[PDB]
């Protein structure tokens, strides 16, 4: 199951 | 751009027994940038049903893909991955093995 | 044996055709289970093995909302880096990125990663304590910067020394039937007389799962590496494995040589001789 | 992290249309279709009204719409109503967080001025037993929401003791507002009676109560 | 029969700790990112934290980075929120909320509940009964009401007759006088012939100081 939250580089 | 000339090899799925059907596979490892050409050949004609897994990678962020089709060896018949690929200067042909 | 659960997303520019093509896959051990591409028709996260598709409406609908984000994230970030690195708009480039989990034989925690690749080489990666950053380069520590202030690791810490294992233990457990079998390899030795003088010994193992194998040589019960080939590990394309080493020896003395092969699926290591 | 953006205040006529934008950059709005509108009524909890920029909930009117144009999202109602006098707000994913924008006041246009119903209390038997005093001015149901309350003892003015809330949108749209007038019972008692003025739109109301 | 309820939230000093509890029933709560959204007075919307699902969540808004700490128990249905080295900033109130999906956004919200950070005391109210006229008394209408006098945090909560009587009750916005506490009134508009017919008690709520109080409103 996916992480919901990605933070832009 | 980091690039990485791909290793290849080519195998039939199941001990290949002259005659039943089986599968014959085309394996590139290795290779960056992505974008690549795979051809499956019989007596150097494409085969054209080919079918391919999911891009993926590895740890040092070389990619791979199996390319693969249901075949039935007979005696005679040559068989062959093709890959042309940036890194290579020539399209790379590497003849099918059954003896190794 | 010990087990880890990895995802793993591309994505590559292509200037004047549309968006980046975004391709997503997650493994548990060496099985792929499921996917994603953005050039194909679905436009859905789709299952790729059996023991996944148990999972409800909503896993489906939540995994294709939370890939569709990914891919969109990798789009900003494919602008982003082509500004940090002056770069024109008109090549194309690749953004990489993998993170996951493994565990011990018990399921409790061991590993933690995540990283990320800028056109084939490193840009940051969450180091092996999930608490601190490493760069590969200067442009990379604009970044770094970023996510030390934004508190970042934290809550990758938080999903990979959690929600990462309890799903990975979910997913091992609706899986056991194949997840956690072993297939023993099925092993033989082939011999080509390459000239007079000399020739190939070739130890096989096929038809494995795992895919972590060893196979080595040995000549009079000494390690021997000399004058050996040795292949990738590769997929049979049924879910199983094969891989092989050769040495070439001279001839008549093919007697001396062993093959070593130690894989999980074997109570005790196999030894192969050459079997005229 | 911070903001989104939208207009302060919008306001429109009954069937009109009227648009609320929402803008945001590349980072959010602009790298996302995940935006969303919620509706928030006096002293109630939001309600969410569009999602995914432009899907509406099941549950929700036909003349909402949302849309999105680069960095800037909207919202339209179409048909203006009453009921729909309310605030908005956007919201969007960042990738990394959720954030609201600021929030806009939609208003209806052209209601008819209402007059402010006045009720005054004195102080409670109870309250000046325990030697306190207030005096209690209730002001509702007026419009638009301006009003003025001047206390007034015997017939000077008191500037002191009082304090005037600010009013609040009444459910009904209307308004509503009070003022409480402090004594001690013997200041209550020194006096023949006391007003509560209330002064809305250039017109007086005033109410009296005497010990 | 959706609801989520929030608890575990009141008056603390600047610096403390407090943990809010959100009990939630007729939704299925695991298929659910769920939140939390606070509302300062006269303000607008924040945003604080959600955790997802599934995997996904968790994620803190920047203005409450290592401070606050959200988790979720399903064999519960409770949401947490962990809420340290409160600041005045974080004076609000608090909102338990959920979303349909990822990304959704909240389609599920509480009540709402009240955090005031502050070093003044809590002081609980006074009630005071506000008794009705006589000249009120033709055919119309009658005004009686509840003084509630001097409190500290909002909330208060009345109702009259234990909530039986609805229609025409009109409790105030309550007013911040200098002193820095709070009255409010609540008020119930009747026909004049019930003043001598009808019983009008008002019961008012002030969960911070336990202030329980039923008052009987009667003609002087």
């Amino acid at each position: 199951s996916l992480l919901m939250w990605i933070t832009q580089v | 751009m980091i690039q990485r000339t791909p290793k290849i090899q080519v195998y039939s799925r199941h001990p290949a027994e002259n005659g039943k059907s089986n599968f014959l596979n085309c394996y590139v490892s290795g290779f960056h940038p992505s974008d690549i050409e795979v051809d499956l050949l019989k007596n150097g004609e494409r085969i054209e049903k080919v079918e391919h897994s999911d891009l993926s990678f590895s740890k040092d962020w070389s990619f791979y893909l199996l390319y693969y089709t249901e075949f039935t060896p007979t005696e005679k018949d040559e068989y062959a991955c093709r890959v042309n690929h940036v890194t290579l200067s020539q399209p790379k042909i590497v003849k099918w093995d059954r003896d190794m | 044996g010990s087990h880890s659960m990895r995802y793993f997303f591309t994505s590559v520019s292509r200037p004047g055709r549309g968006e980046p093509r975004f391709i997503a896959v997650g493994y548990v051990d060496d099985t792929q289970f499921v996917r994603f591409d953005s050039d194909a028709a679905s436009q859905r996260m789709e299952p790729r093995a059996p023991w996944i598709e148990q999972e409800g409406p909503e896993y489906w609908d939540g995994e294709t909302r939370k890939v569709k984000a990914h891919s969109q994230t990798h789009r900003v970030d494919l602008g982003t880096l082509r500004g940090y690195y002056n770069q024109s708009e008109a090549g194309s480039h690749t953004v990489q990125r993998m993170y996951g989990c493994d565990v011990g034989s018990d399921w409790r925690f061991l590993r933690g990663y995540h990283q990320y690749a800028y056109d084939g080489k490193d840009y940051i990666a969450l180091k092996e304590d999930l608490r601190s950053w490493t760069a590969a380069d200067m442009a990379a520590q604009t970044t770094k910067h970023k996510w030390e202030a934004a508190h970042v690791a934290e809550q990758l810490r938080a999903y990979l020394e959690g929600t990462c294992v309890e799903w990975l233990r979910r997913y091992l457990e609706n899986g056991k039937e194949t997840l956690q079998r072993t297939d023993a390899p099925k092993t033989h030795m082939t011999h080509h007389a390459v000239s007079d003088h000399e020739a190939t010994l070739r130890c096989w193992a096929l038809s494995f799962y795992p895919a972590e194998i060893t196979l080595t040589w040995q000549r009079d019960g000494e390690d021997q590496t000399q004058d050996t080939e040795l292949v990738e590990t590769r997929p049979a394309g049924d879910g199983t494995f094969q891989k092989w080493a050769a040495v070439v020896v001279p001839s008549g003395q093919e007697q001396r040589y062993t093959c070593h092969v130690q894989h999980e699926g074997l109570p005790k290591p196999l030894t192969l001789r050459w079997e005229p | 992290q911070s903001e989104l953006t939208q207009p302060r205040s919008v306001s429109g006529s009954p069937g009109q249309s009227v648009t609320i934008s929402c803008t945001g950059t590349s980072r959010d709005v602009g790298g996302y279709n995940y935006v969303s509108w919620y509706q928030q009524h006096p002293g109630k909890a939001p309600k969410l009204i569009i999602h995914d920029v432009i899907i509406r909930p099941s549950g929700v009117p036909d003349r909402f719409s949302g849309s999105k144009s680069g960095n800037t999202a909207s919202l339209t109602i179409s048909g203006l109503q009453a009921e729909d006098e309310a605030h908005y707000y956007c919201w969007s994913f960042a990738g990394s967080y959720y954030v609201f924008g600021t929030g806009t006041d939609v208003t209806v246009l052209g209601q008819p001025k209402a007059n402010p119903t006045v009720t005054l209390f004195p102080p409670s038997s109870e309250e000046l037993q325990a030697n306190k005093a207030t005096l209690v001015c209730l002001i509702s149901d007026f419009y638009p929401g301006a009003v003025t309350v001047a206390w007034k003892a015997d017939g000077s003015p008191v500037k002191a003791g009082v304090e005037t809330t600010k009013p609040s949108k009444q459910s009904n749209n209307k308004y509503a507002a009070s003022s409480y007038l402090s004594l001690t019972p013997e200041q209550w008692k020194s006096h023949r009676s006391y007003s509560c003025q209330v002064t809305h739109e250039g017109n007086t109301v005033e109410k009296t109560v005497a010990p | 029969e959706v609801q989520l309820l929030e608890s575990g939230g009141g008056l603390v000093q600047p610096g403390g700790s407090l943990r809010l509890s959100c009990a939630a029933s007729g939704f299925t709560f695991s298929a659910y990112g769920m939140g939390w959204v606070r509302q300062a007075p006269g303000k607008g919307l924040e945003w604080v934290s959600s955790i997802g699902s599934s995997g996904g969540g968790t994620a803190y808004a920047d203005s409450v980075k290592g401070r606050f700490t959200i988790s979720r128990d399903n064999s519960k249905n409770t949401l947490y929120l962990q809420m340290n080295s409160l600041r005045a900033e974080d004076t609000a109130v608090y909102y338990c909320a959920g979303e349909l999906l990822p990304y959704y956004g909240m389609d599920v919200w509480g009540q709402g509940t009240t955090v005031t950070v502050s070093s003044a005391s809590t002081k609980g109210p006074s009630v005071f009964p506000l008794a009705p006229s006589s000249k009120s008394t033709s055919g119309g209408t009658a005004a009686l009401g509840c003084l509630v006098k001097d409190y500290f945090p909002e909330p208060v909560t009345v109702s009259w007759n234990s909530g039986a009587l609805t229609s025409g009750v009109h409790t105030f916005p309550a007013v911040l006088q200098s002193s820095g506490l709070y009255s409010l009134s609540s008020v119930v508009t009747v026909p004049s012939s019930s003043l001598g017919t009808q019983t009008y008690i008002c019961n008012v709520n002030h969960k911070p100081s336990n202030t329980k109080v039923d008052k009987k409103v009667e003609p002087k």
